[PDB]
């Protein structure tokens, strides 16, 4: 007891130091940043908030544990008050209550008592200015607390957060409206909480009404104030409207627009993966392979760990339907390895045309595919592999006989081979002529693609791609 | 990233890309290509 | 002080793939147990080979005499440190006590490596460390310890020159280049040849000639393949002593494909029965084929495979799927006509496809600076 | 007011949005004004 | 989503499914099965016939379809298999 008793006091000062100065330096700093300039936004503290919340989402959040009473949530949410420069006294009173945890017997004011606490910035009379700071006070205590996931009676407090922070949404739409620049700072905060909206419902029931409530904030951001706001709302749509039926696939046509400009960076990179799985159910491979490839190369920085790895797993799924794929272990990660083992040997059976090997993969490894929901392709991927097998042979040989390729690709009969080659010509896969007597297939080398034709015509898209980046560099140069 | 539902749900490894093409095709192979000597 | 125990690692792979002889490999292993005071070499071989009967007191009076020889070196640490001298006191507790790693397990290894590491004022003693890390990583297949010590060996000992132990490093990484997959630097670091001469860590130099000649038939191109052997002085006499290797070397330049499938199997026999070549022989097979098939299809624009049946003796359906599985993997792109008995050459890589490396590698390049351009600012 | 002081702010927001947009375009001009005066001084350097 | 089980629900999901296969549209074919997509291959043999029927159209069939046209529950598919002919 004396050994562990003396080690209890030291830690809580650590949240009283860094976690204090988290919203003391940033929040007190963003005060003057959100009072003016306010260009854009920027307000880089809102992006610095991405380097805090996501950092806090591991440690320490607000709590924790660490060996405190979880009294940081009531501390900053009380006594806002605020006014002219005496707001420093509020930060000074935040230092005064630090000794309360270390001296007296500490008491936990979270949970049940957090209901009037979120009303206090309104009850302090008055805020009087920044809702994003109170939105932060209605989120950063509660939303990182959602990671506990105890599911008992505190989920309605997570809903009470989504209630009183919807009262912040009431102050979001009603207040300002003219050169706000807090909404663009809130578009990062409103995004997150709307993400936590979707997350909290997934543990109880998927949201039917919030789907209607999503289009509310969706449509109302147009055209008055929209920067990055509708994109994050469109991400909420395509995320869940994918996993749940129906008709949401073709919905992307009337929504886009794009919506420009893509923000922020990797945030829009995953969006191409979302519509990527969509366009995969449209059966169009070519537009799906370019949006999936662009989804990996445009996505920084990780780690950790498998969040980027699992999304990359199902990303190369469109490559299984392309018909041209290499062995995917070049994309393997030691952490993703154990999870991709049932999905690994799959593509290894795609490179071969054996039915007994391909069907054995579906039987044993089909259990892993149930969680992915990828069973739509397994019926049409049989027709994809037979195109890869015939392309391997047709590219390796000038002439290929139907009887020799019959059992080599084990089509087993001459009649269905005439049906496959016919549809292969219909799809433009093979140029082979066929001489029908028994019959047999006699092809010839295809040429004249040459030099003067394809490379210089493709270079029209290459330079038009490059000369636009010259403007992209100038536009990016004009901001500094 | 880590937002949205991302978190919700030489070496021999480099040669293993090509090495697995040996597993499903033509083994390595010595014995079979060594048996083809006296076949014809 | 390696080859007697370095051959126990040869005995491990001799036990590993073939199961035929368990007595012949355990007799010289026990003969290596009754000398050199080997303990774990026969303990890890006790699971692979037979579990006797009894070793025990026969080899326990050894590990006791080892312990007597171990304690007298452990008595030498406080007896010599009673006096004072530079590096001389604690130099006796490295080479012979890391020779006790040769006795057994890693206990001699790990505790005698770092214990003597801080004192040594000479780079030769620090490399004897790296030496004994390379043998234990050869004995036990673990690849970790032999990668790191060589990295420590290149920084300190190369400062700086040496003739003797530095040429061994080029052999070690060259042996590591053939341990993992590197063709080009394997024979490149093996260019030293007789300058290393023969050493306990170089085993039999004639076998080192076999290691460098098998990588030199791929990585060393045909103009340079005949050059290094014919123009190279010291390397030419050792290959002429072996009629099997020298034949296949000149027959490769002679282009006859009738003796290849025979002689290449003889090389594959050595490639099958040698350690560290087990993962690497699979791609080695058809890489020497395309090496012989490179010059093959370059000869004629239209070639009949019946004329290939002559040289192959007789390829009919064998090269049908063989050469087809070469094209699918991107090796030697060519067009071979089926049932028409015609091979077409091609592919004119001097113009069209050779341009594609510009933009393709330049796509992800410029894409990487597109995304990272939107980061600045924000 | 209802026309109004709630709507006019949104009207004033458009101008302030364009003012910040213009300031962004101005910030693109301001640093570009330096590239002129620099080379304009360099145009005096060849005359120097 | 909680509703009592019905009877005719089975084949009518297939009636519009096979009628839409007769008009050659591939897109709306699989999206109609998205009501229970995970259980398509797992259960509901009434859904298993069209997904195996489309498999034979890629063979093509012709032959295998008419052999499977010998035994069908169906039910009511008789009108649509005549348009599947044309």
């Amino acid at each position: 007891p004396p050994g562990g008793g003396e080690q209890e006091p030291p830690p809580p000062p650590a949240p009283q130091d860094v976690e204090m100065k988290e919203e003391a330096a940033t929040g007190g700093g963003s005060t003057g940043e959100a009072d003016g300039k306010t260009a854009a936004a920027a307000a880089e503290h809102s992006q610095r908030e991405l380097d805090t919340v996501t950092l806090e989402d591991i440690k320490e959040h607000v709590k924790q544990l660490e060996k405190a009473v979880s009294g940081k949530e009531p501390r900053f949410v009380l006594r806002a008050l605020r006014m002219l420069p005496s707001t420093s006294r509020r930060l000074n009173h935040y230092v005064l209550y630090k000794a309360v945890q270390g001296f007296f017997t500490s008491n936990n004011a979270t949970r049940d008592f957090l209901l009037p606490f979120l009303e206090e910035p309104m009850d302090t009379e008055a805020d009087l200015q920044f809702r994003p700071r109170t939105g932060k006070a209605a989120s950063t205590p509660l939303l990182p607390e959602v990671e506990a996931y105890l599911q008992l009676l505190v989920v309605i407090f997570m809903m009470n957060s989504k209630r009183y922070k919807e009262a912040q949404k009431i102050s979001d739409d009603l207040m300002q409206k003219i050169s706000t620049q807090n909404r663009r700072a809130l578009d990062l905060v409103a995004a997150k909480c709307y993400y936590y909206h979707a997350r909290v419902y997934e543990f109880l029931d998927k949201l039917d009404v919030v789907r209607s409530f999503l289009h509310a904030r969706l449509r109302t951001a147009t055209l008055r104030h929209d920067a990055d706001g509708q994109a994050t709302l469109l991400n909420l749509l395509l995320r869940n409207y994918l996993h749940y039926s129906l008709y949401d696939q073709a919905e992307k046509l009337v929504s886009k627009s794009v919506f420009p400009e893509q923000a922020n960076n990797n945030e829009w990179a995953r969006y191409l993966y979302y519509t990527g799985r969509i366009k995969a159910i449209q059966l169009e491979y070519s537009e799906a392979r370019r949006t999936m490839t662009n989804a990996l190369r445009k996505a920084p920085q990780h780690t950790a760990v498998g969040f980027k790895q699992t999304v990359h797993k199902l990303l190369i799924v469109v490559e299984l339907l392309l018909g041209e794929i290499p062995d995917r272990l070049q994309f393997r990660q030691p952490s993703l390895k154990r999870s991709l083992m049932p999905y690994f040997l799959l593509t290894q059976a795609v490179r071969t045309g054996n039915l007994a090997k391909f069907n054995q993969v579906l039987d044993q490894f089909g259990e892993k595919f149930q969680a992915d929901g990828t069973y739509t392709l397994i019926i049409r991927l049989r027709h994809n592999v037979i195109k890869t097998g015939v392309r391997m042979i047709s590219l390796s040989y000038s002439r290929i006989s139907l009887a020799d390729i019959a059992q080599k690709l084990q089509l087993d009969s001459p009649e269905d081979a005439e049906f496959i080659v016919a549809k292969a010509i219909r799809d433009g896969v093979i140029e082979a002529s066929i001489n029908h007597e028994k019959g047999y297939v006699q092809s010839k080398e295809m040429i004249d693609i040459y030099s003067t034709r394809e490379p210089q015509l493709a270079f029209h898209q290459r330079i038009s791609f490059c000369l636009d980046i010259h403007n992209m560099s100038v536009k990016a140069m004009r901001f500094p | 990233m880590s937002e949205k539902k991302q978190p919700v749900d030489e070496d021999n490894w480099d040669d293993d890309n090509v090495e697995d093409d040996f597993s499903n095709q033509l083994r390595a192979e010595l014995e079979k290509h060594g048996y083809k000597m006296e076949t014809s | 002080p390696k080859n007697p125990d370095l051959r126990i690692a040869q005995l491990r792979f001799l036990l590993s793939l073939p199961e035929h002889r368990g007595d012949a490999a355990v007799r010289d292993e026990l003969m290596a147990a009754v000398r050199d005071n080997n303990m774990a070499p026969y303990y890890e071989a006790l699971c692979k080979s037979l579990d006797w009967q009894i070793d025990v007191d026969l080899l326990n009076k050894m590990k006791k005499a080892n312990e007597d020889e171990l304690k007298r070196l452990d008595e030498e640490l406080e007896d010599a440190e009673k006096n004072l001298g530079e590096s001389e006191i604690r130099d006796a507790m490295m080479a012979k006590a890391e020779y006790l790693c040769r006795i057994g397990d890693k206990e001699g290894a790990l505790t005698a490596f770092r214990k003597t590491y801080d004192k040594t004022v000479a780079l030769g003693h620090r490399l004897d460390i790296v030496f004994y890390l390379l043998r234990i990583g050869l004995f036990y297949m673990d690849n970790d310890l032999i990668t790191r010590n060589t990295e420590k060996a290149k920084s300190l000992i190369e400062e700086g020159g040496d003739w003797d132990r530095r040429n061994r490093l080029k052999v070690y990484q060259g042996l590591y280049c053939v341990a993992i997959r590197d063709f080009k630097q394997a024979a490149e670091l093996f260019l030293d040849t007789v300058s290393t001469f023969t050493s306990y860590e170089l085993m039999d130099y004639k076998t080192f000639v076999t290691y460098t000649v098998y990588v030199s038939m791929i990585a060393l191109e045909r103009p340079d393949l005949r050059e290094k052997v014919i123009k190279g002085a010291e390397i030419l006499e050792v290959l002429h002593s072996l009629p099997a290797v020298r034949q296949y070397l000149f027959s490769l330049y002679e282009c006859r494909y009738s003796v290849f499938f025979q002689s290449l199997a003889v090389v594959e026999q050595e490639m099958k029965k040698d350690w560290l070549f087990a993962p690497h022989y699979r791609y080695y097979v058809r890489e020497m084929r395309i090496h012989a098939y490179s010059q093959l299809l370059e000869s004629y624009r239209s070639l009949t495979l019946g004329y290939m049946a002559e040289a192959f003796g007789v390829g009919v359906e064998f090269i049908d799927q063989e050469l087809s599985r070469f094209i699918a993997a991107g090796r030697l792109h060519c067009k071979i006509d089926k049932v028409n008995e015609i091979v077409e050459t091609n592919r004119p890589d001097s113009k069209n496809w050779q341009y594609q490396e510009t933009i393709k590698k330049g796509d992800l390049l410029l894409n990487r600076v597109q995304k990272l351009s939107r980061v600045i600012n924000m | 007011l209802e026309e109004g002081k709630a709507g006019s702010g949104l009207r004033q927001y458009y101008l302030s949005k364009i003012e910040e947009l213009q300031l962004i375009v101005n910030d693109k001009s301001q640093n570009l004004r330096r590239l002129q005066a620099q080379r304009n001084e360099l145009n005096a350097k060849v005359r120097l | 989503e909680q509703l009592p089980e019905s009877a005719y629900m089975h084949q009518l999901l297939g009636l519009n499914l096979l009628f839409l296969l007769s008009q050659n549209r591939v897109a709306e074919f699989h999206t109609e099965l998205e009501r229970l997509p995970a259980k398509d291959i797992q259960t509901n043999v009434y859904i298993k016939h069209p997904v195996s029927l489309e498999q034979y159209l890629m063979e093509g069939s012709y032959n295998k379809v008419f052999l499977a046209k010998g035994n069908i529950p169906a039910e009511s598919y008789t009108f649509f298999i005549d348009i599947l002919l044309d």
